[PDB]
């Protein structure tokens, strides 16, 4: 057979590693994971004490 | 959003400290009212913020002839509320009179903790319908609340007189204290002492010490109630928002109560539920129909497995409901508590309105006519002819239930359109 089979195995060997360790960097430094589920309390207006709060003085408005 | 819980009566003062024991030992609070480093949740619903980080709780202790009150004095968390609220019968009329000459002092102290908070929204009454101390001073209390704060919503965590009796004056008391609680009343969150104490019977043999474990059962349900406001939820973090589902007419203010683990003092959710439409599990003993289903869970819940499960129970077809309006059954999530040993981790609550109620609201009816129409139960009571001496406020308390229970029946019917 003709392929790569020597070349690309220090290669894909590599990309794998890269790849992961990238993801890991975002979720157990930087807390990626957490402004997601921050985002979702004020957003969505998960969170009570705050869309019972904005909206009724909102509305009172218009 | 805020609430202050008021206790009157030895057995409602009993089933108050019961509740801040167990917000006690639910949240992360010391017996001082000192702080935990565990304590994030929201403790502004029934403590009130103090001073040095204390959650001091928002109670108001009120008694009528202390005994039991000594004995709650006589612990180490009557040292983690009561931020000076201290102050010193059998019959309705006798209960009512004593309030009656008192009014003035008890509003002052409901006064201080009316202007001491930041904002208010209902009021808790706990004590016993026909107990005693809690009878006609509850009903004279509740005209006042009502008289003096309209802006507010009332919730009534009371038992009602299911104990098959000697006190036999017992029917007169509660049918008074109910007109009061039919007019001057939002919710009344309604229990049988006979079903709570046939399943006390049923997970341990108890004869003697039902009461203590039917206190911890009304203390999980009205934790379980605010769990989702002092929790992080979504809805019903208004209590309003949560009375509004179930009462179509505020006549009709009555809910059913059942909690799904039985062994309380993991499992599929639309078996939980159709285990919670059991009377085996519901805590009250022709074809009567459902008004309005709505249903609290909090424990160990698969995400989706909500709309499969309501779903399922939908096409099981097995409650039968009320031919005039559109009313649903509606799932409701809420977060099991933290900072507390999870165990039993399925627990559901249901707060529905039934005209089931109504058959046992007709059996005290029935009883207080013939003990009213064969007069040798009533005996003519000084404190009654003094309060009454003409004795028309039973007939109109039995105007009131007729008008009730008229109200009842056209409403399983569908003719509710029209008034009845």
């Amino acid at each position: 057979v003709l392929m790569k089979r020597s070349i690309t195995a220090p290669l894909a060997a590599h990309i794998s590693l890269v790849n992961k360790a990238a993801v890991d960097y975002f979720f157990v430094e930087l807390h990626l994971e957490a402004h997601y589920e921050a985002l979702r309390h004020f957003l969505l207006m998960e969170d009570g004490e705050f869309a019972q709060s904005l909206s009724d003085l909102l509305f009172e408005k218009l | 959003r805020e609430i202050i819980t008021l206790q009157l009566g030895q057995c409602g003062n009993q089933i108050g400290f019961e509740f801040w024991k167990q917000l006690c030992a639910e949240h992360g609070i010391s017996p001082e009212g000192i702080v935990e480093e565990f304590a994030t949740d929201r403790k502004d619903v029934f403590f009130y913020q103090a001073d040095d980080e204390h959650y001091i709780p928002r109670a108001v202790l009120l008694d009528l002839e202390p005994r039991v009150i000594h004995s709650i004095l006589n612990s180490p968390y009557a040292k983690l509320y009561n931020p000076e609220n201290i102050y010193l019968g059998n019959n309705w009329a006798s209960g009512f009179s004593q309030g009656e000459k008192i009014h003035e002092d008890i509003f002052d102290i409901i006064d201080r903790e009316a202007d001491g908070s930041d904002s208010l929204e209902g009021f808790v009454l706990c004590h016993s319908i026909a107990g005693g101390t809690g009878s006609g001073l509850g009903s004279y209390l509740l005209e006042r609340l009502n008289d003096r704060y309209p802006k507010k919503l009332v919730q009534t965590y009371s038992v009602f007189p299911n104990q098959d009796e000697d006190v036999v004056v017992q029917p007169y008391n509660s049918l008074l204290t109910l007109k009061r609680l039919t007019q001057n009343a939002d919710c009344v969150v309604v229990l049988d002492n006979t079903a709570l104490n046939r399943i006390a019977t049923d997970r341990l043999h108890i004869q003697n010490p039902s009461f203590s474990q039917i206190n911890q059962l009304v203390s999980t349900i009205m934790s379980a109630s605010t769990t989702t406001l002092r929790y992080p939820g979504y809805m019903n973090n208004d209590l309003i928002g949560l009375i509004a589902s179930l009462i179509p007419t505020p006549r009709l203010h009555f809910l059913m109560t059942g909690y799904t683990p039985l062994t309380t003092d993991k499992t599929t959710v639309l078996d939980v539920m159709r285990r919670l439409l059991q009377p085996k599990n519901v805590m009250v003993s022709t074809n009567h129909c459902y008004i309005a289903i709505l249903n609290i869970i909090q424990g160990e819940v698969d995400p989706t497995q909500v709309h499969k499960s309501l779903q399922r129970i939908r096409e099981r077809k097995l409650a039968n409901f009320i031919p005039w309006g559109p009313a649903s059954i509606q799932v409701a999530l809420s977060r099991k508590s933290p900072y507390l040993p999870s165990a039993h981790r399925v627990s559901g609550l249901m707060m529905a309105n039934h005209t089931s109620i109504s058959s046992l609201f007709e059996r005290t009816c029935r009883q207080y006519d013939k003990l009213r129409k064969r007069e040798a139960f009533l005996e003519q009571f000084r404190k009654e002819d003094m309060f009454k001496d003409n004795f028309d406020e039973m007939d109109t308390s039995r105007e009131i239930v007729q008008q009730l229970i008229d109200e009842y029946h056209a409403a399983t019917r569908p003719d509710y359109i029209s008034w009845g």
